[PDB]
DNA sequence: TTTTTCTAATGCGATCGCATTAGATTTTGTTT
């Protein structure tokens, strides 16, 4: 009734019965067309309304393409013969807690912590802790071990007394037991773990410092919303009778919090009669480090049951429509050993980075002139390889707030009214595009600023009232005018007077400054005349929501707040907004391209010791703030037993083969990248790896991946002292301005614009 | 008898003034009552009448949340009473049953063992009046055959928003003019005429029925869908700005309804605002800054004296007002008095200048000391009758009146310090001087609040599916909800309905596409395209832009370059090419030396530096650096006690005790640490020394370096650490480092530092290379790093270096190299290499 | 004028402790 004939491996999960089921997903075979397909017959023949339907998923991108076909094929269902609710997870559980939140007591007036402003309040308890920490670490350093404990305590749900005793019976084994041939190092794993039970009072009085104020976190949501359905069996009572059909979506990113709470509420044996369908493959379950779930796709069918004792049914689903044969071969022989998928390359080794990078510059610019993305696991490593291939002349899309030109230059200038001793904001401004000094009048500047300035003298400076010869009290008293150039004395005039203005406007109201300065300079502007043609009228998007951050902030001292502010954003967020675009060759990561297509792809830097990044990994005995596996949630993750060691040369054995056995898990999490970065390509691939790197003595070869394509492509182009070169820059418009100066439906705005300026 | 007249606009409130005049009134509104006699006393409610009748809320708030507290609740509950979001859904479960009519013993019969509770808590309520039940008892309360006969003419204006408790006490007194309007929640008179309305309007709400129009209008309505919530925002502050400036009609006749101002309605006005369009328009009294001005000299008067935190804060404040660039003048010119070799705090300081008369030095900064004197002289010699006399004798509140007449910035600046100045004032006879401190347009709104208003042009904003159909589900613990109909999308239909009906000229719906609602698209077939992903503007900043930007680029340039003509001749910033960013001039491009017998002086720490990255030299020095840096001033006081040549061990770590205190450390638990951490860094020194005494011996310790290393000719000036004597006669250099890292074998050798305090030893100022080390506190005992002694060979290769390096400084135009120190260099924003 | 990271390896030598240091210092969403 129009629309294409399904599949016949798609003809079970549309029509199977109300129940409990699974889909095991595979690559690219479009697991929305096929779940739309199903929402409508379990409507068309009956078994509920369009209003008993709740379809989840974890980005809110991925959930507005869900209604646009929920709704899509619903009015097509109204054609011939209430709207559906979808919404992610983490606002499925903000819905659960302004309802029944005060049963398990939380205020249903909770505001929920910025990522920014929640290091702003643990940073604050960890310098104010009255004890005596004997950390080797810094505050600012041990603050982001809480953060992360209690992180990760609030999703595998322990309760914060669990983590007391256990460094015990690990640190007698070390001291008890006799030696069969401490060792100085296993003394060194043991500091570890007697460091975490010196921080438990530090991440309790986190809590107790969030529930005095009422406030949360995004992780703190899904550990309130998993204990309340488990505790009152009610929740799930009145959930069951307003929502008959319920979709999960990606479910192999699932963490243990999201599972608890789904499975007490919707079917852990409950109700019959409610379709439930999951969805998603183990194999590009890519994450492990965030929801961390290794079960889920196995202990769900065991989990879900029919409530009688039978475990539920699984569908295979495996199909591959935007896929096509010789890159399934590759990707059918990555992840075997680990129902392969079935239908419905270029290989090469350069020994030099930088030249590495224009053998993908050819193909890139060969196919886009004789008529695609690149997959590079660094977004760092990305900013170099889009030089190397804007000198071919193919046009570059590579996808920070505050470090966009026009709002860094209103952060500061914004920093040298409130405080004139920020000195590297100073030279932000003089050697901007306005007012351009030279070196001369900068280096008399600094010979005014310092005309103007023992034990217990030493420390008498380094005090908050210290006068240091600063440069910006020679601009409000710049002298005798013969220092400077006649041009240059000119400039720093006019600078002190705009500096005089602007800091009477300072204890007035706060939103009502940023854009006050912002008129001064001349920002939107200079913001849309370096905008092409092409855009439209699009000049000011980035530069609009800064301010619609300075006052839902401000809802604010301009002084000690939004300069604490910005700058604990730029480290802890490395931009608050990014900003984005109209929407070229897209130079995207490899998480970032989970769920997206092209047609040429090119994995670049297949190296050794880059793309597995086997380097910078550490596990729970040589770090404090990561979780031992004895308490750990889905404890994959294999825990060593502890109880079979009489002898100092078994216990040094189990500790250096347990932490080989979750470091081969590190590197089964790589194969898993592999395989969501070589299936999103749709026509040919274009693999590589680099042998001289770029700042080394030693090469590194390629990785294990690299030399194992090698044998699935020929079971294949032939392309099997590092470097000196240094890059270094010494530190239109006058065609158009000629028009202008010569001259002395835009004519009728300009007319109308005149008309309110010559009128008071 | 008792009549009925049941539109929007129809002539229902101006004809029960024609009856009320006629024969010679309720509206429910303490603001729809002033324009009420204002059609009356130019031909010629219900909660303030029963009032009288009963005649002839924080603190009503506290009551429920105290007996909470001491308190048969089903034991599920029992968590939940302490709360303060317990006593909102209690407070709201009997306030619904007030509206209605429900006595406490009335709910115990509808028991549901949850309801039985809150039965029993209102009757406990009843023992121990409100804004709610004020109709509720005057309604018990019946005198009516006196009332009733006072009264010829009944006029209720307003019957299809009033609650059945208020609809006995207009039907006891049941002349009698009913009027009402049955869409929008005896003889009838029904009316057609809008009379406040179009044709084109009136058949877009009629058609959401599934009344007509006034035939001498001219309406149109359209419906217009963005792609974004920027650009969502920007032709709303476009269509409000084509329509007062091209069409004509003014402001105060058009508003922005939204369905709930929290959700859109504030994010909407600041992106409003900047567009030129002005809206009409909270905040604390204690957070308001020009209030709290002149409460601190209250707060200073009732302890008798001025402290000294709470005195900076009268010169950053509106009293006597200093920039954060005249403290710093203030500080230098205040410590040159009073001074001490180790100078004073500025708090401390600053009493001892308003308090007596400092006459050192003062020309233009007594002035401002003299506005301190003055106020706390008044503070000194009811509490009102000096409030106005510290007000009078500053001689603040003559600036603003004499600057709230021009200034565009500075103007609703003074307006909003008065208007906050005088709502302190009312504060403080309401109290009637320790206890008054200790106890203290375009009219965008809500559909609930667009009832009262004429309005020409209307821009319904948010239609989004999200929220105007309120899917937002309102069950509780309590609940209310199922309360309250056993005691929607069709419901909110209504609202969309009566938004509509305010609009005489024209109407505007906006969304976005975050999606349409379904109620967009059932505008579209009595309305009269893509979303709008860049849209125009009507601003003067943002026609200068869009020129500017055709004009540069790789016909249309000569149209554009006669406009930017005209917007230069008049004003408008931004258009005169002597104002665009790309076309100014350096100021010297000369460079920084010349005559060639100059001779630079460089400073053998900072030769490392230049030899790395020029432009890094340039801008560290001469200005730009971040600041303080404390562990700097630590590893300085290591150096200053170490240098000392008769001190013991036991008498070095006593003097580092003693001044530790004064550092700033936050984190208590931190200066602990790192002060022990600074004990052992003074055992490792001397564990060390006495090491290496049998094969070193001491010359001097902090010398001072000033000579010519070459004859442009350098000039070498630093200070030499501590310089040693070798047992062959050489003499070698000891740089102490007080860090935790140390430096590789194969960089300790091209140690730039280290390889200019041994070139400085040959030729005079000895005269043998001698050698070098560099000692590690911190980290058998302090690793230390060597350097070889000098040939006859590699000095020429390094003189090379110095000499070299030393004229990369004259000229303009530096080199900016990238190295492995940029990560931690401040000068790095304004890098061009980045 | 002179100053300021830390881990986990990778080699040493009298297994394992002490030492140097050469490679880096990842990826990144989730409410109103
Ligand atoms: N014959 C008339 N002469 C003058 N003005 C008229 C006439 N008929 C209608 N109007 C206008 O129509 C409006 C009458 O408003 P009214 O009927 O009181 O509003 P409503 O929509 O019924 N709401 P409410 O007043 O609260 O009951 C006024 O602006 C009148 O000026
Ligand atoms: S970023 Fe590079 S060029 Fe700029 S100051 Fe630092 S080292 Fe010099």
């Amino acid at each position: 009734l129009g629309l294409f004939p399904p599949t016949d491996e798609q003809a079970a999960v549309i029509a199977a019965p109300p129940g409990p089921l699974v889909v095991i997903a595979g690559a690219g075979a479009g697991k929305t067309e096929t779940m739309a397909a199903r929402v409508v017959w379990l409507v068309a023949n009956g078994f509920a309304t369009p209003s008993q339907v709740l379809g989840l998923t974890f980005t809110r991108k991925a959930a507005g393409q869900l209604l646009r076909r929920v709704r899509t094929r619903l009015a097509r269902l109204a054609g011939a013969g209430e709207s559906a609710t979808v919404s992610t997870y983490h606002a499925f559980a903000g819905t659960l807690l302004r309802e029944h939140g005060l049963l398990l007591p939380v205020e249903p007036d909770t505001r929920l912590l910025s990522e920014t402003e929640l290091w702003q309040l643990a940073y604050d308890v960890v310098c104010a802790h009255p004890g005596h920490l004997d950390t080797e670490k810094t505050p600012a350093a041990v603050t982001a071990m809480v953060l992360r404990l209690s992180g990760a305590l609030a999703e595998h749900l322990v309760d914060t007394d669990q983590l007391r005793d256990t460094h015990v019976e690990l640190e007698r084994l070390v001291h008890t037991l006799p030696a069969g041939p401490p060792s100085q190092w296993l003394l060194r794993m043991l500091a570890t773990q007697t460091e975490r039970t010196e921080l438990v009072p530090l991440i309790d009085a986190l809590h107790q410092r969030m529930r005095a104020e009422k406030v949360m976190d995004f992780g703190m949501q899904m550990a309130a919303a998993a204990r309340l359905a488990a505790r009152f069996p009610q929740v799930g009572e009145q959930l069951r009778q307003r929502f008959r059909v319920v979709l999960l979506d990606e479910y192999q990113d699932t963490g243990h919090a999201q599972r608890i709470a789904l499975s007490s509420l919707f079917g852990g044996g409950a109700d019959d009669g409610l379709a439930l369908t999951a969805v998603g493959d183990p194999i590009q379950s890519i994450y492990g480090w965030r929801g961390a779930s290794a079960t889920n796709l196995p202990r769900f069918t065991t989990d879900f049951p029919y409530s009688d004792g039978t475990p539920a049914p699984t569908l295979e689903l495996r199909t591959s429509w935007r896929n096509p044969p010789s890159t399934l071969h590759v990707a059918n022989a990555v992840s075997e050993e680990a129902r392969a998928l079935r239908p419905r390359i270029r290989c090469a080794l350069l020994n030099n980075v930088a030249a590495e990078r224009d053998w993908v510059a050819d193909h890139l610019a060969r196919a886009y002139h004789g008529a695609a993305a690149v997959l590079v696991r660094r977004n760092a490593d990305a900013a170099p390889m889009a030089e190397a291939l804007t000198a071919r002349g193919v046009p570059v899309e590579v996808v920070g707030l505050l470090a966009v030109p026009e709002v860094a230059d209103l952060v500061a200038m914004l920093r040298l009214i409130a405080d004139p001793t920020a000195g590297s904001a100073v030279m932000r401004i003089l050697t901007g595009p306005r007012w351009r000094f030279g070196a001369r009048d900068i280096a008399a500047l600094w010979r005014r600023a310092v005309e103007l300035d023992g034990t217990a003298d030493i420390v008498a400076q380094a005090a908050p009232d210290a006068d240091t010869a600063c440069v910006a009290d020679a601009i409000c008293d710049p002298g005798d005018a013969e220092r400077y150039s006649p041009a240059g004395y000119e400039r720093i005039v006019a600078l002190g007077r705009e500096l005089t203005m602007l800091r009477a406007h300072l204890g007035h109201p706060l939103p009502e400054l940023v854009a006050e300065v912002r008129r001064v300079l001349g920002l939107d502007a200079e913001a849309r005349a370096a905008r092409p043609v092409a855009a439209g009228w699009a000049g000011t998007e980035n530069l609009d929501r800064f301010s619609d951050l300075v006052s839902d902030f401000a809802g604010g001292a301009s002084v000690s707040a939004l300069l604490a502010y910005l700058d604990a954003a730029v480290e802890v967020e490395n931009g608050l907004a990014p900003a984005e675009l109209t929407v070229r060759v897209q130079i995207l990561t490899v998480h970032a391209a989970k769920g997206l297509e092209w047609q040429v792809v090119a994995v670049p830097h297949l190296s050794a010791r880059v793309f597995p990044s086997t380097t910078q990994a550490r596990t729970w005995l040589t770090d404090a703030s990561d979780l031992p596996p004895l308490l750990r949630g889905d404890r994959g993750v294999p825990v060593l037993d502890t109880s079979d060691i009489y002898d100092r040369k078994i216990l040094s054995d189990k500790i250096s083969d347990h932490k080989k056995s979750l470091d081969q898990r590190r590197v089964d999490e790589e194969r898993r990248l592999l395989y969501v970065a070589i299936t999103r390509a749709e026509d040919t691939l274009l693999l590589s790896g680099h042998h001289w790197g770029a700042t080394e003595s030693k090469p590194r070869g390629p990785s294990e991946f690299l030399c194992e394509l090698k044998t699935i492509l020929e079971e294949e182009i032939e392309h099997w002292p590092l470097r000196d070169q240094v890059v270094e820059a010494l530190w239109h418009v006058h065609r158009g301005a000629q028009l202008v100066a010569a001259a002395m439906g835009w004519a009728a705005d300009v007319d109308a614009l005149l008309a309110e300026r010559e009128r008071p | 008898g008792v009549v009925r007249l049941l539109g929007p606009g129809t002539g229902k409130s101006s004809l029960l003034v024609d009856t009320a005049v006629q024969h010679i009134l309720l509206t429910g509104s303490a603001r729809l009552r002033t324009a009420a006699r204002a059609a009356i006393t130019a031909r010629l409610t219900v909660h303030s009448y029963a009032f009288a009748v009963l005649r002839l809320s924080a603190e009503q708030d506290g009551i429920i949340r105290e007996l909470l507290a001491g308190d048969g609740w089903p034991e599920q509950l029992w968590p939940a009473l302490t709360t303060a979001g317990f006593a909102t859904e209690l407070r709201d479960l009997m306030a619904r049953c007030t509206e209605r009519g429900v006595d406490p013993i009335a709910l115990q019969r509808l028991g549901r063992p949850e309801w039985l509770a809150a039965g029993r808590f209102a009757q406990a309520y009843e023992q121990i009046l409100g804004a709610a039940e004020l109709v509720g008892a005057a309604l018990e309360a019946l005198l009516l055959d006196t009332e009733r006969n006072r009264i010829k003419l009944l006029l209720v204006d307003d019957a299809q928003h009033l609650d059945p408790q208020a609809a006995r006490l207009v039907r006891a007194l049941a002349l009698t003019v009913i009027a009402g309007d049955p869409d929008q929640s005896h003889p009838a008179i029904t009316l057609t005429q809008s009379y406040r309305c179009a044709p084109e309007i009136a058949s877009a709400i009629t058609g959401l029925g599934q009344w007509t129009g006034n035939p001498q209008r001219e309406g149109t309505v359209t419906v217009r869908l963005a792609a974004s919530t920027h650009a969502e925002g920007t032709m709303i502050a476009d269509a409000l700005r084509r329509a007062h400036l091209v069409d004509g009609i003014p402001w105060s006749q058009m508003a922005v309804i939204v369905r709930s101002v929290p959700r859109v309605g504030t994010a909407l006005a600041r992106a409003l605002t900047a567009a030129g369009v002005p809206v009409q328009d909270d905040v604390p009294v204690g957070r308001q800054p020009a209030a709290a001005a002149l409460l601190t000299v209250l707060d200073v008067t009732a302890t008798g004296h001025l402290d000294a935190d709470s005195a900076v804060a009268l010169l950053t404040g509106p009293i006597g007002r200093v920039d954060p660039v005249t403290l710093r003048q203030l500080r230098r010119a205040l410590r040159r008095a009073d001074g001490s070799q180790p100078p004073r705090d500025f708090g401390d300081l600053l009493v001892d200048a308003i308090e007596r008369e400092p006459k050192g030095l003062s020309a233009e900064h007594a002035r401002t000391l003299r506005r301190l004197r003055a106020v706390l002289t008044a503070a000194r010699r009811d509490p009102r009758y000096t409030l106005w006399q510290a007000w009078h004798a500053s001689g603040l509140q003559r600036r603003w009146l004499a600057a709230s007449e021009r200034g565009g910035s500075v103007g609703a600046q003074a307006d909003r310090d008065l208007d906050a100045v005088t709502t302190l004032f009312d504060v403080a006879d309401q109290y009637v001087l320790r206890g008054l401190v200790d106890h203290v347009a375009v009219a965008v709104l809500s559909v609930h609040g667009a009832l009262a208003g004429e309005w020409d042009f209307v821009v319904i904003a948010g239609v989004q599916e999200g929220l105007w159909p309120n899917m937002i589900p309102r069950g509780g613990v309590l609940g209310t909800q199922h309360l309250v109909d056993v005691l929607l999308v069709a419901e909110e239909r209504r609202l969309l309905m009566a938004a509509m009906g305010r609009a005489r000229t024209r109407v505007m719906i906006t969304a976005v596409d975050l999606l349409p609602s379904p109620f967009c698209a059932e505008i579209s077939a009595w309305a009269t395209e893509p979303p709008l992903v860049a849209p125009r503007v009507l601003a003067p900043s943002a026609l200068v832009g869009r020129l500017r930007a055709v004009v540069c680029a790789p016909d249309a340039r000569a149209c554009a370059a006669a406009q930017l003509a005209r917007l230069a001749a008049a004003g408008v910033p931004g258009a005169d090419p002597s104002q665009w960013h790309a076309m100014t001039s350096l100021t010297t491009e000369e460079p920084l030396w010349s005559e060639p017998g100059h001779v630079v002086t460089l400073s053998p720490s900072t030769l490392q530096m230049l030899t790395d990255c020029p432009l890094r030299w340039l801008l560290e020095r001469h200005g730009g650096d971040d600041g303080r840096d404390v562990r700097s001033t630590v590893g300085s006081l290591v150096h200053a006690l170490v240098s000392e040549p008769g001190k013991t061990e036991s008498q070095l770590v006593n003097e580092l005790e003693k001044v530790w205190d004064d550092l700033p450390y936050d984190a208590k638990w931190y200066s602990d640490n790192e002060l022990a951490r600074h004990r052992a860094m003074l055992e490792t020194f001397t564990r060390w020394r006495e090491d290496t005494r049998r094969q070193l011996t001491e010359v001097a310790t902090e010398i001072p370096v000033e000579g010519i290393v070459v004859e442009p000719g350098v000039r070498v000036r630093g200070r030499l650490d501590r310089l040693e004597r070798d047992e062959a006669g050489r003499l070698v250099v000891v740089a102490l480092k007080t860090g935790k890292s140390p430096v590789t074998k194969d960089d300790a050798q091209n140690h730039a530092q280290l390889a200019m305090y041994q070139l400085a030893v040959a030729a005079g100022l000895g005269d043998e290379p001698g050698g070098g080390k560099l000692v590690y506190l911190g980290k058998a005992g302090a690793t230390e790093r060597e350097q070889d002694p000098l040939t006859p060979d590699k000095r020429a290769e390094w003189l090379e270096t110095v000499g070299e390096a030393a004229a990369a400084t004259a000229g303009p135009r530096f080199v900016a190299r990238v190295n492995n120190g940029c990560a931690n260099c401040p000068v790095r924003s304004s890098c061009p290499a980045q």
